[PDB]
């Protein structure tokens, strides 16, 4: 009767059920076996087991612990039962065969839904914010995506990936802190750092003149206290590291920095929509939600941009779940449900049938 | 909300095909999951350039590590290695990027089994379950001539894949594969049906086991 929607990323799972607003679950994606638990669970234990992340830069490198995160969400997190629910997933852009046949022969035979459907992280949020044509900004904890759409449609010779993301930054944000005398190394003190990353960082609008006004700025240095009790500061920290997102040589990358990829995306599609596409800038993703993002990348695009086009940076509030939104839109509407994969259809093709029915 | 939820509820069913997209020239091939045909045609050769890169690197740096073409590499690693290549990029298969010898043999299985069609074509699979069945003193015979019926693309990419895996076993004292092994990995990579896999291994072998004749 009612959908799941699972949005597995490299970080973190969002699952619930379709016709929310929001995701039920969020909770880590790692799994950990001894030297089996998984996500919060896992972590707790982090000297009993050694953690492992199944999903990497966006694809699943590990099936075993994967099959486990599922279990998981339908039993412990959402607390259903998955023969009774049809279950839409999501994928990253131009993911291997391999994986998707992997994907959809778990699904029905380990966990025996009565439908399944896989569709595009970046096409999820791109529905999420009313359109079907648009290029989406995808960036999460494990990898960064320039998707082109149009009608639905991903357009493959086009997309943009990066494997710098959020988890990048992090690593980042823990290397110029050595500058102030602390040393994050370990894993427990990197998710101090990350926190610190999520709530003190920001985008500058113009980092050479961010830079100029460091020192002259009254505003600009922050307190933040560890667990242990002792308060730490940050400074021109705040935006040198998601400077790194538009300057990837800040952490020895030779790529080039987001506000190009989404350029160099646009200039590889057809000009017959390169003005739609100009105009339609989607972010999506937890990476994405730095202040002051949306008006540098609005900044940067219309200076690599002919000057006689619209530009338009499209930043909902809700984007650190786009994906999971919109799949949670798409699995409730009526002219969906002949979309599914069936249980009765999977017993007649196998796996491959993924190919045809999802796209 | 409710304005987002009835446009997508229309679009859903007037959404417009894959095929009709392709029309517009909006959706292009790229070097995985692309026909072997056209992309030897973009590429004005018969062999596919990323074919010759893997082996050529292959056979320079991995001839000796054990279990190759069996051990797998990282596939996050191996999905950096398809955009690299899908974009036509400054590519180095000896830089650090790429890790380890298993992402090239792992990008080189991956290229395979993401075509469209099969290395010895939908059209002429039939025929080579057939051939391998045959009597043995008539296999090789049979297996060469409908080698010789499938297109340039497919006849020389064959034969540069093959003649490659068959120096990754000449040298199987260092990397301990053998000619079951190797048609394990290929088997059912190469040969698929449009619609058995123990056919599939046996004609690898046989083309690995006779390479002189059958590409004679
Ligand atoms: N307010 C914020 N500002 C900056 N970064 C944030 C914020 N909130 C979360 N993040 C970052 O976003 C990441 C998680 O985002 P998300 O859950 O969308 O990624 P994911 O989908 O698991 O990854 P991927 O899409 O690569 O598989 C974390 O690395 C976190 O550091
Ligand atoms: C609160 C929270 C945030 C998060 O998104 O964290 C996710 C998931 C997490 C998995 C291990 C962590 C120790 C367990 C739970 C953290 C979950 O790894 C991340 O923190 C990684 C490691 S550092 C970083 O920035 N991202 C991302
Ligand atoms: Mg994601």
């Amino acid at each position: 009767t009612t959908a799941l929607v699972c949005d597995n990323g490299s970080g973190l799972v969002k699952a619930g059920f379709a016709g929310d607003d929001a995701p039920r679950a969020v909770f880590p994606s790692i799994v950990g076996r001894p030297r089996s638990y998984v996500g919060d669970e896992a972590q707790s234990k982090r000297g009993i087991l050694t953690l492992k992340y199944p999903i990497e830069h966006g694809i699943i490198t590990n099936w075993d612990d994967m099959e486990k995160i599922w279990h998981h969400t339908f039993y412990n997190e959402l607390r259903v039962a998955p023969e009774e629910h049809p279950t839409l997933l999501t994928e990253a852009p131009l993911n291997p065969k391999a994986n998707r046949e992997k994907m959809t022969q778990i699904m029905f035979e380990t966990f025996n839904v009565p439908a399944m459907y896989v569709a595009i992280q970046a096409v999820l949020s791109l529905y999420a914010s009313g359109r079907t044509t648009g290029i989406v900004l995808d960036s999460g904890d494990g990898v960064t995506h320039n998707v082109p759409i149009y009608e639905g449609y991903a357009l493959p010779h086009a997309i943009m990936r990066l494997d710098l993301a959020g988890r990048d930054l992090t690593d980042y944000l823990m290397k110029i802190l050595t500058e102030r005398g602390y040393s994050f190394v370990t894993t427990a003190e990197r998710e101090i750092v990350r926190d610190i990353k999520e709530k003190l960082c920001y985008v500058a609008l113009d980092f050479e003149n961010e830079m100029a006004t460091a020192a002259s700025s009254s505003s600009l240095e922050k307190s933040y206290e560890l667990p242990d009790g002792q308060v730490i500061t940050i400074g021109n920290e705040r935006f040198r590291c998601p400077e790194t997102l538009f300057q990837p040589s800040f952490i020895g990358m030779e790529s080039a920095g987001i506000h190009e990829t989404t350029y160099n995306s646009i200039m590889k599609c057809d000009i017959d929509i390169r003005k739609d596409l100009y105009a339609n800038n989607v972010m999506s993703g937890g990476t994405t939600m730095y202040p002051g993002i949306a008006d540098r990348m609005q900044k940067e695009i219309t200076a690599l941009a002919p000057s006689t086009m619209k530009i338009k940076i499209i930043a909902p509030p809700e984007r650190k779940y786009s994906v999971w939104i919109g799949g949670s839109i798409l699995a409730s509407l009526s002219t969906f449900q002949q979309m599914w994969i069936t249980k009765q259809e999977y017993d007649e093709a196998g796996p491959s049938i993924v190919h045809r029915k999802c796209f | 909300q409710k304005k987002t939820k009835k446009n997508l509820k229309k679009f859903l069913t007037r959404r417009p095909t894959l095929q009709a997209v392709r029309e517009k020239g909006y959706i292009k091939d790229q070097v995985f999951g692309s026909n072997l045909a056209n992309l030897c045609q973009r590429e004005n050769g018969t062999v596919p350039k990323f074919v010759k890169l893997c082996i050529e690197h292959v056979e320079e740096h991995g001839l000796d590590v054990d279990g190759i073409y069996r051990v797998s590499g990282n596939l996050a690693v191996i999905q950096k290695l398809r955009f690299a290549v899908n974009h036509d990029e400054k590519l180095d298969l000896n830089d650090s990027k790429w890790e380890d010898i298993h992402v090239i043999t792992g990008a080189l299985k991956m290229f395979f089994r993401e075509l469209p069609e099969p290395l010895f074509t939908f059209n002429h699979f039939n025929d080579f379950v057939n051939a391998i069945k045959q009597e043995p003193r008539q296999r090789v015979t049979a297996v060469k001539d409908l080698i010789r019926q499938l297109p340039k693309p497919n006849q020389d990419t064959m034969q540069i894949l093959f003649r490659h895996l068959k120096r990754v076993i000449e040298n199987g004292e260092k990397n301990r594969m053998t000619y079951q092994s190797i048609a394990i990995v290929f088997g059912p990579t190469l040969l698929k049906p449009e619609r058995h896999t123990v056919y599939q291994n046996q004609i690898v072998e046989l083309i690995l086991l006779e390479l002189s004749t059958v590409f004679g």
